């Protein structure tokens, strides 16, 4: 968001819009926990601006709380691939603007 | 004349974006509950009569009946997540469908396709170039690998000894390490106990 | 009860008139648009899903789907006039319509349909007497041969090498026009490069099928056979008895009597087309042997010249140079199957055009001048023709204006005024003066070049009368379902 | 079109002499009109499609 | 009674032209998308499933379900330009179908078909004229060349190591330069690693024989066989009496015969792909073999250096140091798939590109600079050009405008102002000027070192210009059902 901001021209929406598709994650959590995903989100981005981003969303104790204790790490080949693959496919189809199939 | 006979389905202009959105987005939603330990389990029952309950994206997209070109991309997104690392399999399904959701909106802006890939193309690298920061390079450190390997064999049936389980991993990739090759791990599976 | 059974679509008097004239109009200005350079071909796909992209109009009404009666008879006053000189296809259709038309307006105006027919009978044999005394008389002799032979292959597609399809015809009809038949000329379509790479080869050309045999035959002595060389050593070593180094097999040879002809250096071919095996007889002077046991050697012809050339990247066996080559081979070659089709549809009525001058030297000025003529004189002796007769032949003439009219058409020149400019133009500079498209203005045809057959014109006249009359006679027909 | 050619190469004074029917020295045929009514055409004409393309919406009703 | 039968649907004068004309230009915006580098793939599926994502003309009016005349003839043309130069497919494709939409506007008026094709042909003359005029003629030099590099690869994904990629693609352009044959420049991508891995190999290399053999293995004898190492010892021993001491198996290979194989010394890979197959042979110049005993002395190829190092984690065998490597392979590493596809990509053109640097000397500056040049001329040429063919040929000026107007929208530039900005700064600074997309924005060519053969706007400007003539000129279509 804030790089979308240091660099203008319509990228700058997109990147916007891209770090909104962001918080998806985060808000499911809150979301298949039972809590509300936006109060969650409240929270959340709060707790996280203040406490570094070391902290996330507990679904077992609804609420904030610091992941790095909570001993809540995952690989970063997992996200790091994750954001790589959905990117790549999503981009493929955005192209595709026709589709002739017959049969 | 007829230029397309008849059994096909031509998407041109924003009918092609809207198609995907919502045939996406759904498909979207549908593997987003199952994400995290609070995942919501799927029964997909094929023709057969076979049940399958499952957690995993990719295994609930191989029994579903996907007939749109748009969903199928999103079969092949799992099943690559799944084939390649596996962990994570709905997360790359979940994440697809929000971007899509985001980019519709900027779409109906007049925005064109093409951009919006770009957009998310430069934040992605740059959202790597951050996960890359705030990471804190794990140390033959047995107290982070067990844990690691906990928390993939966590929400799964195997979380009632996953404890076992880890240890195994982390001695397997620990001999077999020298850069660690998956072949030198022979995993012999038999009935009994 | 019904008058006639169920399933009988009839039409009388009039209603009947009304049907004929107007199928044929649609059917005559349909190939209108192939008249002239700016003839515009048409693409017809029959049942089979074959593309047939012709300009002439024969080919397209012999490859239209055509049930109506009146009809068909325009698709048989085509065929007629392509059987006989072949060019002029067009002009027949066209006309006839024309003809009709005039006619059909006279009958609604209460004029009898018998004064009609002898009205323009009587003006269809004035015109076959006015066209011999206009006509211009042209001189055999290259420089006059060329001169019909480019007015001939313009118009069409391969105007581009109008100067080369010309030349290539005239050396093909003048190597042996004993009393010329257009069944002498062989022309083959080779892709591969551009049409102006067409080569006149002085023989008849095929495709061999054995390779260690004599590629390039000297003087041979050429064996037709018609009966297959299966089984296969007798067959064949009766045939190197005779002296004969070429064999040109009817049906298909044997693996063994090739083998075995590809060791006596004898060059075999098989899978010959019956036509070119009587083309190839009156050629060198073989004799269609009919078994492989009678055949000698006062039954094998001389041929200098049989070599296997690939032009185009196809082999093909060029017999050529021999004693009385009666059939020459005109070798086309066109960069595309389309290209190739066009070339060859126009060669084949220059094969006819030249045909008529062996038998018809006169020509006249085409491009409508003769037309125009014609009307002038006709509509003139129409005055001199007294009775309702009178009406009849001026109206015939004023058909005769359907064919410059047709010319300014398919150009987009106004006919109205190019048509009355053209007449009066025409009646200071004589027949001569005519109408040039690619510069809207009358000119002299004569100079222009532009001069067709005497003969082609005056079948084309009688042909489409005749036929015109007859449609219009039969009046009352139901059927028998 | 042949007005066009025979606009640029005679100069101005090219017009078409409905009468005859082919590009005229209207200026030697005599054929002038004053000036303002050109201005006047062009102008009026000119504030007519402004304010057309600058209807968005109107209410007449009945 | 009744000419045609019901089905004879016949379409005569305009209700024809527009019909074909509508159909052709659709066709033609479907792929109109995929111009530019940043195209619009089409994931064409064949009703049973296979889906094939592509981004050239040619292959997707391949794979469509075409059913309609004119639009089969569009097909036509796709394959005319994709067998003659290659890239522009799309284009040629686009403009045959624009011409039609701005000659539209007359024939609906009442403007002469044929008078229409008069212009057409005459601007299309013309332009291509001009294309000989204006089109620079540039220098080999291997310094030239890798400059021929970079301008291909810029603006891209690969951007990033565009330098060391470059002269991947000119060495690779340069050995096998006898005019280069792309479809002996194979490109291997693998992922693993980063771009800053990948290098060009003098032959090809494959993706084992034992653990720890002979990885890198001097001059080795190449032994290919087809057939399987399986039922042995009696197979191994023929390959050690030949000298075969690299042998690949397309098959899947013995356990114990792999054993002998290690005390031989010779490496013997398991399940070669029958591609593979083909390509070693194409590559250190081996023989491929079906049984292990017609494996002989002159079946065993050559080459320089064979190793096998694990690229990620996979041990990969590589056939580098052919004598005559005729057929080398690119190996390509890079972290994901994409990323590595992106760069198969970039290098295909970036070869094209330096490989006609090598033949044709004379180019031109592509991103449609050519166009809004000829569009400027031929508009001054109207004025030159009084009459019909005035107006005309200035909507076909306006026309050739698409090649740019499409170019920007095939990126998300706003058409219109880059258009005027284009012919402002077209019309002063020099035939340069064009639209560097990749900037959304004008710029010289000549120094954004983008250009494109002379030949490429030539067999696009006919081939698509007189297309159009034909759906012109045909002015009606029966097919007879």
């Amino acid at each position: 968001s804030q790089e979308a901001d240091k660099c203008p021209t319509l990228e700058q929406y997109a990147m916007r819009a891209f770090a909104d598709a962001l918080e998806v994650i985060p808000m499911a959590l809150a979301e298949n926990s039972g809590m509300n995903p936006i109060q969650t989100m409240t929270e959340v981005r709060a707790r996280q601006v203040k406490e570094n981003p070391a902290l996330g969303i507990d679904c077992l104790h609804k609420g904030t709380n610091d992941m790095k204790h909570q001993h809540v790490i995952e690989t970063l080949i997992g996200k790091k691939q994750q954001i790589s693959l959905a990117t790549q496919m999503v981009r493929m189809i955005l192209k595709i603007d026709d589709i002739r199939k017959p049969g | 004349i007829i230029k397309d006979q008849d059994r096909k389905s031509r998407l041109m202009g924003l009918e092609a974006l809207k198609s995907h959105i919502m045939a996406a987005k759904a498909v979207a939603n549908t593997m987003k509950t199952s994400l995290g330990p609070n995942g919501l389990d799927k029964m997909m029952v094929d023709k057969d009569g076979d049940v399958t309950v499952t957690n995993d994206g990719a295994t609930i997209l191989s029994m579903m009946d996907v007939d749109h070109q748009i969903a199928k991309l999103m079969v092949e997104l799992s099943k690559s997540q799944d084939d390649e690392i596996g962990d994570g399999t709905t997360g790359v399904v979940v994440l697809a469908g929000a971007l899509l959701e985001e980019a519709e909106q900027l779409l109906d802006r007049g925005i064109h396709p093409i951009r919006i890939a770009d957009g998310y193309e430069q934040a992605a690298r740059i959202a790597i170039e951050h996960l890359d920061k705030i990471s804190d390079s794990v140390l033959k450190n047995t107290e982070p690998l067990i844990q690691t390997a906990k928390t993939t064999l966590g929400s799964k049936v195997v979380n009632s000894c996953h404890r076992q389980m880890a240890e195994i991993a982390v001695n397997a990739v620990l001999t077999v390490a020298d850069d660690v090759d998956f072949e030198l791990i022979k995993v012999e599976g038999k009935v009994g106990g | 009860q019904m008058l006639k059974e169920g399933a009988k679509h009839f039409s009388g008097l009039e209603e009947a008139v009304y049907r004929n004239i107007q199928a044929c109009k649609e059917l005559a200005q349909t190939t209108r648009t192939a008249y002239g350079p700016n003839g515009m071909n048409k693409m017809v796909i029959n049942h089979l899903e074959k593309l047939f992209v012709t300009n002439d109009a024969a080919t397209i009404l012999r490859e239209l789907e055509v049930q109506h009666p009146a009809a068909k008879m325009i698709v048989m006053a085509s065929h007629m006039q392509e059987q006989e000189v072949g060019d002029g296809t067009n002009f027949v259709l066209v006309f006839a319509g024309a003809l009709l038309e005039l006619a059909e307006e006279l009958l609604r105006l209460g004029l009898s349909v018998s004064e009609v027919i002898e009205g323009y009978e009587i003006a269809c044999k004035k015109a076959h007497e006015i066209l011999p005394d206009l006509v211009c008389c042209s001189a055999r002799d290259v420089d006059e041969v060329s001169s019909l032979l480019h007015t001939s292959v313009m118009s069409k597609q391969y105007g581009n090498e109008v100067f080369l399809a010309k030349l290539i015809a005239q050396a093909c009809v003048s190597i042996f026009p004993d009393h010329f038949n257009v069944d002498n000329i062989r022309v083959c379509k080779i892709l591969g490069s551009g049409v102006h790479s067409s080569s006149v080869l002085h023989g008849m050309v095929f495709k061999k099928e054995t390779e260690g045999d004599v590629t390039s035959v000297k003087d041979a002595k050429i064996a037709v056979y018609s009966c297959p060389f299966d089984g296969m050593d007798a067959q064949v070593k009766a045939i190197a008895d005779t002296g004969a180094n070429v064999v040109v097999t009817g049906g298909r040879v044997a693996d063994m009597a090739l083998h075995y002809a590809n060791k006596y250096n004898i060059m075999l071919v098989r899978l010959n087309s019956k036509w070119d095996l009587r083309r190839l007889c009156k050629t060198v002077g073989a004799t269609a042997l009919p078994r492989l046991n009678p055949p000698v050697l006062e039954e094998m012809g001389h041929c200098d010249s049989v070599y296997l050339s690939e032009v185009g990247d196809t082999q093909v066996v060029v017999f050529k140079h021999e004693k009385e080559g009666a059939i020459s081979t005109i070798v086309l070659r066109g960069s595309t199957d389309n290209l190739m089709d066009d070339i060859e549809r126009a060669v084949d009525d220059g094969v006819n055009t030249f045909k008529v001058l062996t038998r018809d030297k006169r020509l006249v000025p085409g491009g409508g001048a003769t037309e125009i003529e014609l009307a002038k004189q006709i509509t003139s002796y129409g005055e001199t023709c007294p009775g309702l007769e009178q009406y009849a032949i001026k109206k015939f003439a004023e058909a005769f204006e359907a064919i410059p009219r047709a010319l300014a058409e398919n150009s987009g020149v106004k006919a109205n005024e190019v048509i009355s400019k053209l007449y009066a133009v025409h009646q200071e500079g004589n027949k001569n003066v005519g109408l040039d498209i690619e510069v809207p203005a009358v000119k002299d045809m004569l100079e222009a070049g532009v001069l067709d057959t005497y003969l082609g014109k005056y079948w084309a006249i009688k042909l489409a009368t005749n036929a015109a009359v007859t449609v219009l006679r039969v009046d009352q027909i139901i059927m028998a379902k | 079109a042949k007005l066009r050619a025979f606009h640029n190469e005679a100069l101005k004074w090219i017009g078409l002499d409905l009468v005859n029917g082919k590009p005229r020295d209207n200026k030697q045929a005599g054929v002038f009109e004053p000036t303002i009514v050109k201005v006047k055409s062009l102008k009026f004409a000119t504030e007519a499609a402004i304010t057309i393309l600058r209807i968005d919406d109107l209410i007449k009703l009945h | 009674v009744i000419l045609l039968k019901e089905g004879t649907d016949s379409s005569q004068g305009i209700p024809q032209l527009v019909s074909n004309i509508s159909a052709c230009q659709v066709i033609a915006e479907a792929v109109r998308t995929t111009l530019g580098p940043r195209g619009m793939d089409k994931l064409i599926v064949d009703g049973r499933g296979k889906a094939t994502i592509s981004n050239d003309g040619a292959t997707i009016l391949k794979l469509l379900d075409v059913v309609h005349p004119a639009a089969k003839t569009l097909v036509d043309i796709a394959k005319s330009q994709d067998a003659e130069v290659g890239d522009g497919t799309t284009s040629v494709t686009l403009l045959a179908a624009e011409f039609l939409k701005q000659v539209k506007p007359y024939v609906e008026e009442g403007l002469h078909p044929q008078i229409i094709i008069r212009a057409f042909r005459t601007a299309t003359q013309l332009a291509v004229n001009k294309i000989k005029e204006i089109a620079v003629t540039v220098k080999e030099q291997r310094k030239l060349l890798e400059k021929c590099a970079m301008t291909a690869l810029s603006s891209k994904l690969i951007s990033q190591q565009k330098a060391f990629f470059a002269k991947m693609v000119v060495d690779a352009v340069m050995m096998l330069d006898d005019l280069l044959q792309l479809k002996m420049i194979g490109i291997k991508k693998v992922q693993g690693g980063a771009l800053e891995e990948s290098q060009l190999v003098a032959g090809v290399a494959f993706k084992a024989g034992f653990e720890m053999q002979p990885k890198k293995y001097h001059n080795p004898m190449i032994a290919l066989l087809n057939v399987e190492l399986e039922l042995l010892y009696d197979k191994l021993e023929k390959i050690h009496h030949s000298g075969a001491k690299v042998v690949l198996s397309k098959l899947p290979i013995g356990d114990v015969a792999t054993q002998y194989f290690a005390d031989r010394d010779m490496f013997c890979a398991g399940r070669v792909p029958e591609e593979d197959l083909k390509r070693t042979m194409m590559a250190c110049g081996g023989s491929i073999q079906t049984s292990v005993n017609a494996l002989s002395s002159d079946v065993l190829g050559r080459c320089q250096v064979f190793e096998e190092t694990q690229i990620g984690g996979e041990r990969y065998n590589f056939f580098t140091g052919c004598p005559k490597a005729k057929t080398c392979t690119i190996i390509l590493r890079g972290g994901a798939e994409q990323f590595m596809e992106e760069t198969e990509r970039s290098l295909h053109d970036a070869i094209m590109i330096v490989r006609r640097a090598i033949k044709n000397d004379s180019v031109v500056a592509g991103g449609g600079a050519i166009e809004m040049e000829l569009s400027k001329y031929l508009r001054d040429y109207s004025r030159t050009i009084p009459g019909k063919q005035q107006l005309l040929i200035g909507a076909y000026a306006k026309a050739l405008e698409i090649i740019p107007r499409q170019l920007c929208d095939n990126a998300g530039f706003d058409a219109t102002n880059i258009l005027n900005k284009l012919r402002a700064r077209h019309a002063q600074g020099g035939m340069w000027y064009g639209v560097d997309i990749n900037t959304e924005d004008i710029a010289d060519n000549f120094e954004a070192f983008v250009w494109e053969p002379a030949m490429v706007r030539i067999n696009a400007l006919t081939a698509a210009s007189e297309a159009a003539c034909l759906i012109v000129s045909v002015d009606e279509t029966i097919k007879n059902p």
